Parts: C-alpha cells; sequence; structure tokens
C-alpha cells in the first residue's frame, strides 16, 4: 500500500500548477509565445523534477 | 486585422500571446469599449486601484 | 555614440544590456536596417509571428 500510494501520488502531482498560468503543456505552448512559454515551462519543469 | 482599425502600437495581453490569438477557440468575446486619458490607462489592468 | 545618431528612446537588447556593450568583445558584428510600421515593430524580437 505505500509504495502503490506513493506512486499515485507521484501520479496526481501532475495536476499541479506550481504558479504556471496552466498545468498542461501543451495548453502553455498553444497560449504563448515561445520566450513567454519557456518561463511556464521551466516552472512546470521545477514543480516535477 | 485590428491593426488596420486603429493605429495603436501594440496589445497588452494577459494570459495569452497576441501572436497566438489566431490558433485559439473562445466560447465568448467581449468587447467593452470607453475613453479614458493617458495618467489612467495603467489602471486598466488586473490589480489596479 | 549610437544615441547621437538616431532619435531612438532606448535599446531593446536581448542576452545583453545595453550598458555592458562597451566592456564587451565580438567576433562579427551585424547591422541590419530597414523600414517597418508602427505596428509591426514588436514583430521585430524572436519568437514573433
Ligand atoms: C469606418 O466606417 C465608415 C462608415 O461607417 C467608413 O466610411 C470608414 O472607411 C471606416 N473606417 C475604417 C478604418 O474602417
Ligand atoms: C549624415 O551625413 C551627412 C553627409 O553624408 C552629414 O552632412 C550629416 O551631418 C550627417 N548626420 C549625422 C547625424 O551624422
Amino acid at each position: 500500500n505505500h509504495n502503490a500510494q506513493a506512486l499515485n501520488t507521484l501520479v496526481k502531482q501532475l495536476s499541479s500548477k506550481f504558479g504556471a498560468i496552466s498545468s498542461v503543456l501543451n495548453d502553455i505552448l498553444s497560449r504563448l509565445d515561445p520566450p513567454e512559454a519557456e518561463v511556464q515551462i521551466d516552472r512546470l519543469i521545477t514543480g516535477r523534477l | 486585422v485590428l491593426y488596420n482599425f486603429a493605429p495603436f502600437f501594440a496589445f497588452k495581453c494577459y494570459g495569452v500571446s497576441p501572436t497566438k490569438l489566431n490558433d485559439l477557440c473562445f466560447t465568448n468575446v467581449y468587447a467593452d469599449s470607453f475613453v479614458i486619458r493617458g495618467n489612467e490607462v495603467s489602471q486598466i489592468a488586473p490589480g489596479q486601484t
């Protein structure tokens, strides 16, 4: 149960914005130009890392 | 084509980039028009007083 | 001395700061000159369309 719960928590962490405009990379890429989008992608990368 | 109707210098877009506006679909759009003076243009933005 | 040749208000420097431009050495420099209108000045930047 501990291992399964750890994996499920790791999966559910993917829905967090971590301060970005959205938690979905495709939405960030579609709604912003590359330079601005790089900042939001950096925030998501840091959170997921 | 919005650049052809008024001699404005640039957009001020929040949450989206102007160059991406042609790649998106919106449920509804609202155009709010009025006249202010130069000092108050900075107050048309989220979090202003 | 570039401020003495044209009545521009300020630089728009990417990857470097204008005040530091006198402290650096470059292998080559390229000056690209043209004329656009006001609406399109924002398109002279990385990641624009
Ligand atoms: C604005 O509309 C008038 C008619 O209502 C037209 O004559 C004029 O060309 C239009 N101007 C622009 C910039 O669309
Ligand atoms: C530009 O060059 C002309 C001669 O080609 C000269 O008379 C003029 O003073 C120059 N202006 C500036 C701002 O350097």
